[PDB]
């Protein structure tokens, strides 16, 4: 590697000549020390270098040493159940080797461990021709997960040498002889994280995600591949929200970004993860788990270079054929980041002082997630769902950030304030919140179920709705007009807003629901309302009825609780409130 | 529509804060406006 | 009744004069210095580039 | 043909060119990198020996010393021929359908040339949209500019694909057809209409140039060209 | 190794020539032709040039006969055992006419990055002895807490109120409080620095003080001093530490002072692009360490221009700390002190130092509904003077007479008065005893009938 | 642009006589006290510094006028030799000090102007006697130190000020107020600063 | 040159010289053409940072000197901006002159000539300028009490066209009224009619005579019953 | 960009009969007189402009297409030489003379097109006839002015326009008025000035 001396130091600014081998956004160790920086611009062999960490003590004369490559990260055995910091750095490897609580200036260290054997076992048959993303072998990193050692991009031949045995990602495992020549491949592999991970075809998500959240499944549903947007608020409980999001959701792996937040924020997300627990396994959720963690005062880049970072660990899974969920918090933290980078190239602000490519740069992330055909003959597919938290300057929703997240996304949900000491959990407001994908949740719960699903849930926020505008005129001459017609929807409103939208997710029941669940308890209420409707154009007083069904109001919201297997009790509370309305309609 | 142009920043928030005011106000005066009103038809079937 | 008409008036003079005109001229007011901002930002960067 | 081994600076998007000749203003470049990769880019201005581009797909993986840039001698063209009824294409005219290539009956700057107000001829002729609010209250005519003024989640999408099927113009013309331009939109949107178009038989009379958000500003802004 | 190489003075900026071995933000010493002494700093380095900026300015300096000495080291803190008791500078040195220090090591000021792994988060309750701060907003260790205030508004005596009476509480651990004075008139640095000597708190605290007129380049210096002070005092000594600092709002506009100097464009409303980021590099250094009993928490205090959150001092700090207690010009111009507002004013880790083992049983649950009856009880107060007494019903009436009973005596303490925590939690029972039994719904049948008079 | 050393400074604690009831009761100024009078073009910032300069109960007075109107000093010479108040017993000329800066004389001039009229008031100061100095207006310093910011193409801070603006105006006022003199024979003396702001 | 040739003619020549300069901000505007010309450093809106001088050393060029019987006085004309007086023209302009004489378009529209909004005018040589030996003695207290009247009059007037003159009390709608008929007949004249000193005191009075002695907290008991009609 | 000579300007007190009622009456404008028509678009700035090229009492019609539609052109191209007023026999187009910059057509020859046609309008007002010209509008013109502004490197100035865009404008709308031709016959003609303007 050629090495460069330093012939100015302005604050974050190094320049250093002698760089012609040396290409744009190289990645480079600058100085004695030997920190991280990047190749911004170059004129000659002159390149300008903008140096991550403080340039405190440095000064001309002194080298620097280009990596040869830009931003990546490592691939391979031991990614899963570990956290880094935007830049894929250990942190527990870190305080070991370098023997502090600390994060040291010029402290390079490798991402995966080197020394640590794994298992192989090939599964490839010599003589085969394979291409890029085709397995060979897999090794158990932890069980939920088989990390499978696929093909890298670039290389395609006959295989010659292999068979299984123990050896580390450095040892080379396998043979293939390309034209160009004989290349063995490590079983790990490195990726530029600025740059998507090729695939065959990117297809629709279309296949709902099954959270058990009710809220979201039934109004608002994410597909396998989707992306959605949540604000958090204090006090709104938006952790409790992400880690029943990270437990429940029926995806293989689940990537977290930390993105330049609190230190009184982000341990949380450190030590209350692995608390969770893996429902199909019952074990630790980090056992399936990839952590990106980041503070607000580590290096701005490594809080830009976050979603990235994740964003090709989860690509990487997603050529597996596994389902992938990345959850980054906060993206208007990251946005925040985004912007100071920008004032130090002196670049002609945006909006809000953003730069200009805020849009493009949000748009370039999302659209790496979704569901796609994996690069391989097995023609697989995985899919990465996206979720992403903002943190609005007031709540203000027409702010850049969100406003360009909604831009490229089709779901969101609006965490309100409001509604948090309402006890309303989770505290999503129905009103604001939004799925595009709804319409083809629907056609597909429709079908799979075999019932009139999308027809329930479209009479659901119709109702709600309506709760809405009545709650607007009800404001006005209080309960007066009585409007029993238009009271009776209030009832059934306001039971719709209890039994399905409130779940208290450490009731153990109350925490899931699925599909045939959801179903049963939303036509429950349905019902009611509909032969609450039926006495009431036969000429029946309702407050006569409402007393008469006090003892199916008990037992509306104890279906909430109702155990898996038992929904027998959760089928015959809706024969039932056919006779009740009728023997009140009797009198 | 406009009224008239006195451009400060402090003034901003203070008319946000008059802005809150006036619907508390509003608020107050429409539902003393119906109890006012609410003893005023009372009184009538009395008057006529 | 007088009253409930004084008062009827006030509401009306709040709800359709006063408020409208404080939500649109401090949007007026916003948009000024939102322009002003940048049209300084601009400038400070000619000066940076001299 | 001109190949030049000389890069002065590279900053940013924006490269500089030294030692050159013969080169215009917006003339379209080839920069051949170390790496063998080929990215295309556009002069923003040119001085004597020295120009000033700015590539699409952007700077970054560039070695100065061991990449050259070619000056094709002709603006940002597209090939056109009768056989792009059918197809789609990207933001720069490139294939996407994965259909046969093309070859172009001749090439055009997608700049144009201004029409001559005196040779210009007022519009006069009715286009049946089938949507009863245009066709009869906001009535489009033959060669008007009549734009939809929309909001987010609103069904401007919806409104685009029906017009773009239905739209035909009566006294039989066996001769209409629809180029439909989408500019910086997501994948899902874009399938939207590549989807409806396919299954409703209108891609038979229309000529589809997709681009989306994370394709390069620089295609976003060519693509309506 | 002097260097008489000066060739060009710009403003405070000055410029050596033939030059090598010079780093950035290397300290230097610039010797006049005079004998007069000058401090500076190395703000720009290039191959054969370096650009300083002289903190005592550039009054009557001849280039010719004038030379510059290169120290080899940027801004370092004399670390000590024996440090507490004592009143420095802005850059370490001492003010108060002690025995100078002999320092255990010197340590850059700048500090590093504690490891997110590595961080233990705060459980202990800690004592302000102020009422609307220890049981509305309670404070816990490590926690990064500001004070919001304006131009008048005392928050120089709840400053001095802080230090003398916050505690922490049974823990054998001894307690330091390093105090940070930025850019303070006199009067004010007097006040404190007396405040502190007669209270003994200054036997109990370590104090950083910074003049108005001190140099800018220092101004930005000095909460690095304390915050290192502070570090040394907690993770590597063991002791629980509490950081004053005041006023965060002269930071800013000596922040902004040198990055002119760098001729740096500003990013927004005049204030540079790196804000956000130099305030969480000196405030997000702070909490409880795993495997060392250690602790550091800091109140930073700022006042807003003309009393606005939106602005980017308040509002950017807001993104960083956890919190924030607001002064109010109304409640300070009614007499109520120290003015505090505890609608607006907010602790996001309060919980985490409330309940049993910490304090009362009641705490949690007390502090809901004094607060949620306060809203109560000026929206009754609203509606008095709008529609006349006699529109209330009369338990709105008795909300309304507790919502000003609750500011003149609950919140209203005295910046002399000390409150400590069962005297404050019983006080809200005296107050919550005004209201009849039926409305506190936020209590239960343990509590309610276990404190209330 | 040097500050007159001192033993070491005092609390100001003795209220002035301004004459004026709504200052002298409600925002009161100590001898030796930093006050601030901003406000538009026609409240009367004049007239009140005119106001506190006739009726001090302080024993001498440094009007300094930068920037500001030359009719407004004509208007001092012609009348304060007339007019009579203790606590003298004579003339008010014989305890006041002009320092006269139009706002058509030279720019460079209107720093000098301040930083003479507070030297020769920190001069009697040391001396012993309490004295008061008003700058009219403050605002002119500052926006006669905006053009040579301006000229030497300097960055600037905050409306087009430079961003030494804050720094600067502190030097000013941490130059006032009550302190003891040098020497041993410990004499008391207080300086008042009635500046006048004049925002835009 | 104009400013030149006043002076000259009202000191060497012992002249007495009115100076009426108009378009004053049209001169204003050629300044930063020069200044945006020269690349120089702007200040806000664009114009030069040395415009509060420039317009000072042009304004302060008048008034009197010892022994030269002459005198030269200044009457500038400028078209505020956006009607804004904030603007940096009208705003540094008042910060030099004394005083200014303000026109508003709602009293324009009203038809009251001249349209002189006389609450946010001010002259600052008034003081000394009037009084016994120039004027009558009563000029100084009427002034102050026609200003506080006005003042609380006009204020009146805005609450009545909106709540309705029925909710104002009965000593608001006699400001109220006194508020408009102070706009129709004194300041409005016609710009052909010349009214001496006395007629204006006298009208003055019969204006504010419509009011209870009470409510005049600012004129002399011994001055009120000498002139009050 | 050189104004023709004249002899002397004269008062504007002849009004112009546009036929529009709501002109003519409330807001008339005289023969030499300038009338400025800011609104948003589809207000009916083009529209009325056409009606005063149609039906005013003057002998000559200059229309300037300054950086607007190609249509609004060919609109008239087409319909003015088929409308014929009953006394002449003749058609208006044998009266008009029409100058085109469109809006897609070269910036900087929105600004030909401005000096152009007012110059074309000045020649005939030295033959003493009555002239009016249109421009539609002058917004583009000024548009044109900051573009080649921020090209030349130049600096504002207002909302990006040139600091010298006032001048132009006061200039140009100076170059209409009453007059009294060169020559010994001291013939009287006149330039009425229509302009549109398009504010954002
Ligand atoms: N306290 C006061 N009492 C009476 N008149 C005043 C007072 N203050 C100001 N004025 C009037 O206002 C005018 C403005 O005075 P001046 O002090 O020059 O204003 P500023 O200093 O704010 O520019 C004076 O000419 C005077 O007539
Ligand atoms: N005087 C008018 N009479 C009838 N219709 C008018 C008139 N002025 C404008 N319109 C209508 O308004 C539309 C806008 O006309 P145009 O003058 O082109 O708008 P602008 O030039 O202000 O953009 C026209 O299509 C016309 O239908
Ligand atoms: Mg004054
Ligand atoms: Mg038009």
């Amino acid at each position: 590697m050629q090495i460069g001396k330093i012939i100015k130091v302005s604050g974050p600014l190094v320049m250093a000549e002698n760089m012609s081998e040396a290409s744009i956004q190289d990645m480079c160790l600058v100085g004695d020390l030997g920190v991280i920086g990047e190749i911004i611009e170059m004129r000659q062999d002159v390149a300008s270098i903008q140096v991550y960490e403080e340039t405190s003590g440095i000064g001309p004369g002194e080298p620097v040493r280009s990596t040869g490559e830009a931003l990546s990260v490592e691939l391979g055995p031991g990614i899963i159940s570990q956290m880094f910091d935007g830049i894929q750095r250990p942190l527990d490897t870190f305080m070991e080797v370098t023997q502090s609580n600390f994060l040291g200036r010029g402290v390079q260290l490798p991402a995966l461990d080197h020394e640590k054997q794994w298992w192989f076992e090939a599964t490839i048959e010599e003589g085969t021709e394979v291409s890029a993303g085709d397995i060979i072998g897999y090794v158990d990193e932890t069980k939920i997960i088989q990390h499978k050692i696929m093909v890298p991009n670039g290389i395609k031949g006959t295989v010659q040498k292999i068979e299984s045995g123990s050896f580390t990602i450095d040892d080379p495992i396998c043979v293939i002889e390309t034209e160009q020549g004989l290349k063995e491949l490590t079983m790990m592999q490195k990726w530029p994280v600025r740059r998507g991970r090729p695939i065959k075809q990117k297809l629709n998500p279309d296949v709902p995600m099954i959270t058990g959240q009710r809220v979201i499944d039934t109004f608002f549903p994410v597909t396998k591949g989707g992306a959605a947007a949540v604000p958090g608020p204090f006090g709104a409980g938006k952790t409790v929200v992400q880690h029943q999001i990270a437990k429940w959701s029926d995806v293989d792996l689940v990537v977290y970004v930390g993105c330049g937040e609190r230190g009184n924020e982000m341990t949380d997300v450190v030590n209350e993860f692995p608390e969770l627990i893996d429902p199909n396994t019952g074990e630790s959720l980090m056992e399936r788990t990839v952590l990106i963690a980041n503070t607000s005062n580590m290096p701005v880049a490594a809080r830009e270079a976050s979603i990235y970072t994740g964003i090709t660990i989860a690509e990487y899974f997603r050529d597996m054929g596994y389902d992938v969920a990345i959850m980054a918090d906060s993206t208007s933290r990251w946005a925040e980041a985004l912007r100071e980078m920008s004032g130090r190239l002196e670049e002609m602000p945006g909006d809000e002082g953003y730069p200009a490519y805020l849009g493009s740069r949000l748009a370039e992330y999302y659209e790496r997630s979704g569901r796609v055909i994996a690069l391989g003959s097995d023609q697989r597919e995985g899919s990465i769902t996206a979720i992403s938290a903002v943190s609005p300057s007031g709540g203000d929703i027409s702010e850049p950030v969100t406003q360009n997240t909604l831009r490229v996304v089709k779901v969101f949900w609006g965490l309100d304030s409001s509604l948090a000491q309402k006890r309303h959990f989770p505290s999503i407001n129905w009103i604001q919140s939004y799925s595009l994908y709804s319409t083809e949740v629907g056609r597909y719960m429709d079908q799979i179920l075999q019932q009139d699903w999308s027809d329930m849930v479209t009479e659901g926020m119709r109702i709600l709705q309506e709760e809405e505008q009545l709650n607007e005129i009800v404001r006005l001459v209080g309960i007066d007009s009585l409007s029993d017609n238009d009271r009776l929807t209030l009832e059934v409103a306001k039971s719709i807003r209890e039994d399905y939208l409130q779940q208290n997710a450490f009731d153990d029941v109350d925490t899931f629901t699925s599909r045939e669940k959801q179903f049963n308890m939303l036509k429950v209420i349905l019902t009611f309302g509909k032969e609450a409707r039926k006495a009431l154009s036969l000429g029946a007083y309702f407050n006569e009825i409402m007393e008469g069904t006090v003892a199916v109001r008990e037992r509306i919201s104890r279906s909430k609780y109702i155990p898996e297997e038992e929904l027998a009790k959760i089928s015959s509370i809706n024969e039932e409130i056919k006779e009740t309305i009728q023997l009140i309609v009797s009198e | 529509m406009r009224l008239n142009v006195n451009p400060t920043r402090m003034e901003l928030t203070r008319l946000k804060k008059q802005l809150t005011t006036a619907t508390r106000g509003h608020k107050l005066l429409k539902d003393k406006q119906d109890e006012l009103m609410r003893q005023f038809i009372l009184l009538i079937r009395k008057n006529n | 009744a007088e009253e409930i008409e004084k008062t009827r008036r006030r509401v009306n003079a709040l709800e359709y004069m006063t408020i409208p005109q404080l939500e649109e001229t401090i949007y007026y007011i916003k948009m000024k210095l939102e322009e002003n901002e940048r049209a300084e930002v601009t400038r400070l960067i000619k000066v940076k580039n001299m | 043909i001109k190949e030049y081994r000389t890069i002065k600076e590279v900053v940013g998007p924006l490269m500089a060119v030294e030692k050159v000749s013969g080169v215009k203003y917006e003339e379209l470049i080839e920069v051949r990198m170390q790496n063998g990769e080929i990215r295309r880019g556009q002069v923003l201005e040119v001085q004597e020996d020295k120009a000033m581009v700015q590539i699409f797909e952007g700077t970054s993986g560039i070695n100065l010393k061991n990449s050259s840039v070619r000056f094709l001698g002709h603006p940002l063209q597209l090939g056109v021929s009768e056989d792009m009824i059918g197809r789609v294409f990207d933001g720069l005219g490139r294939p996407k359908d994965n259909g046969p290539e093309i070859l172009p009956e001749k090439y055009l700057d997608i700049n144009g040339e201004v029409i001559n107000p005196i040779a210009r001829d007022y519009p006069d002729e009715f286009i049946q949209t089938g949507i009863s609010a245009i066709d009869h209250l906001n009535t489009l005519v033959r060669g008007q500019k009549l734009p939809v003024f929309s909001g987010s989640g609103l069904p401007h999408k919806e409104l685009a694909a029906q017009i773009a099927r239905q739209a035909t113009v009566l006294d039989s013309s066996d001769d209409f057809a629809v180029v439909f331009a989408a500019i910086g939109i997501t994948f899902e949107e874009a399938e939207f209409f590549m989807e409806d178009f396919r299954q409703t038989g209108a891609i038979d009379r229309s000529v589809m140039f997709m681009n989306l958000a994370n394709d390069p500003a620089i295609e976003r802004i060519a693509t309506p060209r | 190794k002097e260097y008489r190489t000066i060739k060009e003075v710009v403003g405070p900026l000055m410029a050596v020539e033939k030059v090598s071995g010079v780093k950035y933000e290397e300290l230097i010493e610039v010797r006049m032709q005079n004998g007069e002494i000058r401090r500076g700093q190395v703000l720009e380095v290039q191959e054969d040039k370096a650009m300083v900026q002289i903190f005592e300015g550039t009054s009557g300096i001849n280039l010719k006969n004038s030379s510059v000495r290169f120290l080899g080291h940027p801004l370092q803190l004399g670390v000590s055992e024996d440090m507490i008791g004592r009143v420095f500078d802005g850059l370490g040195r001492p003010k108060d006419n002690g025995p100078e220090i002999l320092p255990e090591k010197y340590l850059d000021i700048n500090g590093e990055v504690i490891n997110p792994i590595a961080r233990d988060y705060p459980d202990e309750f800690i004592q302000t002895g102020i009422s609307a701060i220890d049981h509305l907003n309670t404070l816990v260790r490590g926690q990064k807490l500001p004070v919001f205030s304006g131009s008048g508004l005392p928050h120089k005596e709840l400053a001095a109120q802080i230090a003398r009476q916050a505690t922490v509480l049974d823990s054998s651990d001894d307690f330091a409080v390093v105090f940070a004075a930025i850019g303070i008139t006199f009067e004010e640095a007097e006040f404190f620095m007396e405040d502190f000597r007669q209270t003994g708190a200054i036997d109990r605290s370590v104090m950083f003080m910074n003049l108005a007129n001190d140099p800018a380049i220092e101004r930005i210096a000095t909460p690095r001093m304390a915050l290192t002070a502070a570090e040394y005092l907690a993770y590597e000594k063991g002791m629980h530490v509490l950081v004053i600092m005041t006023d965060m709002t002269n930071y800013a506009e000596a922040l902004r002072e040198i990055s002119a100097a760098r001729r740096e464009v500003p990013g927004r409303r005049g204030y540079p692009g790196y804000l956000y980021t130099n305030l969480a590099t000196l405030f997000e250094r702070a909490g409880r360490i795993r495997g060392l009993k250690g602790s550091v928490t800091q109140i930073p205090i700022l006042t807003m221009p003309e009393d606005d959150k939106t602005h980017p001092i308040p509002d950017l700090t807001g993104y960083i700390t956890e919190g924030q207690i607001i002064l109010t010009r109304e409640l300070y111009k009614s007499g109520i002190q120290p003015p505090i507002d505890v609608l607006p004013s907010l602790s996001r880790l309060k919980d985490k130092g409330t309940g049993a083992g910490k304090t009362r049983e009641d705490h949690a649950a007390t502090m809901n509904q004094l607060f949620a009856a306060y809203a109560q009880g000026k929206q009754a107060k609203e509606l008095a003077v709008v529609l006349g007494e006699s529109a209330l019903s009369d338990i709105d009436k008795i909300y309304a007479k507790f919502a000003e009973r609750f500011e003149n005596e609950y919140v209203n303490q005295g910046f002399y008065t000390n409150r400590t925590i069962t005297e404050t939690l019983d006080l809200g029972w005296e107050l919550l005893a005004m209201l009849p039994r039926t409305e506190l719904k936020r209590i239960k049948d343990d509590l309610l009938d276990k404190y209330l008079p």
